[PDB]
């Protein structure tokens, strides 16, 4: 199988910037490559075929280049309707598959914004059911990259938490993240200090919000 | 004592495109299969329905020499019971194919810096090719419901496409010269014997 | 009118069967390379199957022996018969017209397939109470429901500024979990009532949960 390595996973750009996305094939595929654009909830849109040929109807600011293993998609002057996710495809018969790249999300670049961190203990109503869900909120931050570390009596917890991120807000270009730490009621009553540690570019040092069970 | 013209087929300076593959009818001659057995870059020498060591002891009615050029990733299709763009739309071998297929890497001959766009292949066709069928038609393929009337555009595409062989390509995308030898023994007396 | 219209998707248990349809107009299915492409939630595009205009078919390794692509020329329709479905087959399925070297130009709107062993369940709504310690955050925990989706409003739609309703996560139990938060001035926690309105049509469940500051 051919492995299409696409980088970067995400990039931030302002309107008018020159954007460059790179696609690397595991083996030579000559010019058998295409570029696609996709927006949330929509079908993909063909931009470039045969590595460097512009599909009919696509604005001229888009251009593909490269042959063999290294390929690049280029948006010479980014426009507001170009903030999407882009994929490269090995549109070649052998070896079957027709693999796509991992994709590159192009979000709106703005000033760095640190998140507002809130921790929520499980409700008394839910503890009556037998499960404890602790939620950590990261409100209105930028960029998207953020690391959340749960600590239970200073013990770093991994494997029992899930995260969810909102799409880039249409008004302030910020993100918001939720992290849910799930325990059994018996395990939740075995510990006292519950905290989530948030590290972010807008924070000079990791911010920690905590509560004590039953206070 | 005429000798079968095998040199004209293998040592030909220019090969044909796969969609318009050339065929040399060979008959009434003495065949020497010892020149082929162990060559230098012979990447493929698969025989079907007949053994190579027994060809010198067999007489055939007519021996057909089909020659063309494809890429390395497409040589696997030149075989009985295969599917793909080459097998279905360019050169098809029957399921009961009796003969041998020979292929070798010709990157040093058929690849030019800038791309050898002389070799072509068929991309679109309404149906699959019958065994040993040669379709040289260049009519605008109709991919939609609106008639094309010979106007290249949307849902109306030219059925042929170039290979663009560059010497820096990968092995699978480099040109390979294929020679398919069909051994026919029908309602006929045999004249292509071995020696 | 050049378009591809998918149908046939829906919810189905693992091991079951499902048939997708792709009604074409403008593009003749029996004359093109027709492909099925799927996209799992949050993941990239995955090619599934293709059928040549001459009848040659091809399948991805993950779907061989289980999926079978077909077409009906008289209907101008592409089909994808999915047998022995698995959880990882949960994706939006696109049918598309492949032009090989010219790319994939025509895509359908996509039909959603969800493969899970879960029984339909309404959600439990738990309050995310504001802490006792200028702006405070409160919310609702919409936990354990199936299938998608749920809709959440605040104060019957009167409160919209500062609301973040996160996309749902699939838990190991097979049930979805979701949280919707809102940030308000701290001076309002004692004077303004905050109720989240949770609507889950598949279970005929509408729940209004009053979120109050916790009383020690």
């Amino acid at each position: 199988e051919i492995v299409m390595t696409q980088s970067p996973s995400s990039l931030s750009a302002s309107v008018g910037d020159r954007v460059t996305i790179t696609c690397r094939a595991s083996q030579g595929i000559s010019s058998y490559l295409a570029w696609y654009q996709q927006k949330p909830g929509k079908a993909p849109k063909l931009l470039i075929y045969a590595a460097s040929t512009l599909q009919s109807g696509v604005p001229s600011r888009f251009s593909g280049s490269g042959s063999g293993t290294d390929f690049t998609l280029t948006i010479s002057s980014l426009q507001p309707e170009d903030f999407a996710t882009y994929y490269c495809q090995q549109l070649d018969s052998y070896p079957p598959g027709y693999t796509f790249g991992q994709g590159t999300k192009v979000d709106i670049k703005r000033t760095v914004a640190a998140p507002s961190v809130f921790i929520f203990p499980p409700s008394d109503e839910q503890l009556k059911s037998g499960t404890a869900s602790v939620v950590c909120l990261l409100n209105n931050f930028y960029p998207r990259e953020a690391k959340v570390q749960w600590k239970v009596d200073n013990a770093l917890q991994s494997g029992n938490s899930q995260e969810s991120v909102t799409e880039q807000d249409s008004k302030d270009s910020t993100y918001s993240l939720s992290s849910t730490l799930t325990l059994s009621k018996a395990d939740y009553e075995k510990h006292k200090v519950y905290a989530c540690e948030v590290t972010h570019q807008g924070l000079s040092s990791p911010v920690t919000k905590s509560f004590n069970r039953g206070e | 004592t005429n000798l079968c013209p095998f040199d004209e087929v293998f040592n030909a300076t220019r090969f044909a495109s796969v969609y318009a593959w050339n065929r040399k009818r060979i008959s009434n001659c003495v065949a020497d299969y010892s020149v082929l057995y162990n060559f230098a870059p012979f990447f493929a020498f698969k025989c079907y329905g007949v053994s190579p060591t027994k060809l010198n002891d067999l007489c055939f009615t007519n021996v057909y020499a089909d020659s063309f050029v494809i890429r390395g990733n497409e040589v696997s299709q030149i075989a009985p019971g295969q599917t793909g763009n080459i097998a279905d739309y360019n050169y098809k071998l029957p399921d009961d194919f009796t003969g041998c297929v020979i292929a070798w890497n010709s990157n040093k001959l058929d690849s030019k810096v800038g791309g050898n766009y002389n070799y072509l292949y068929r991309l679109f066709r309404k149906s699959n090719l019958k065994p040993f069928e040669r379709d040289i038609s260049t009519e605008i393929y109709q991919a939609g419901n609106k008639p094309c009337n010979g106007v290249a555009g949307f849902n109306c595409y030219f059925p042929l496409r170039s290979y663009g062989f560059r010497p820096t390509y990968g092995v699978g995308h480099q040109p390979y010269r294929v020679v398919v030898l069909s051994f026919e023994l029908l309602h006929a007396p045999a004249t292509v014997c071995g020696k | 009118q050049v378009q591809l219209v998918e149908s046939g998707g829906g919810l189905i248990q693992p091991g079951g069967s499902l048939r997708l349809s792709c009604a074409a107009s403008g593009v003749t299915v029996s004359s093109n390379y027709m492909s099925w492409v799927r996209q799992a939630p949050g993941k990239g595009l995955e090619w599934v199957s293709i059928i040549y205009s001459g009848g040659t078919t091809y399948y991805a390794d993950s779907v061989k022996g289980r999926f079978t692509i077909s077409r009906d020329s008289s209907m101008n329709t592409l089909y994808l018969q999915m047998n022995s479905l698995r959880a990882e087959d949960t994706a939006v399925y696109y049918c598309a017209r492949d032009l090989m070297v010219y790319g994939i130009d025509v895509w359908g709107q996509g039909t959603t397939v969800t493969v899970s062993s879960a029984s339909t369940k309404g959600p439990s709504v738990f309050p995310l109470a504001p802490s006792s310690k200028g702006t405070a955050a409160l919310g609702c925990l919409v936990k354990d429901y199936f299938p998608e989706p749920v809709t959440v409003s605040w104060n019957s739609g009167a409160l919209t500024s500062g609301v973040h309703t996160f996309p749902a996560v699939l838990q190991s139990s097979g049930l979805y979990s979701l949280s919707s938060v809102v940030t308000v001035p701290s001076s309002s926690l004692g004077t303004q009532t905050y109720i989240c309105n949770v609507n889950h049509k598949p279970s005929n469940t509408k729940v209004d949960k009053k979120v109050e500051p916790k009383s020690c």
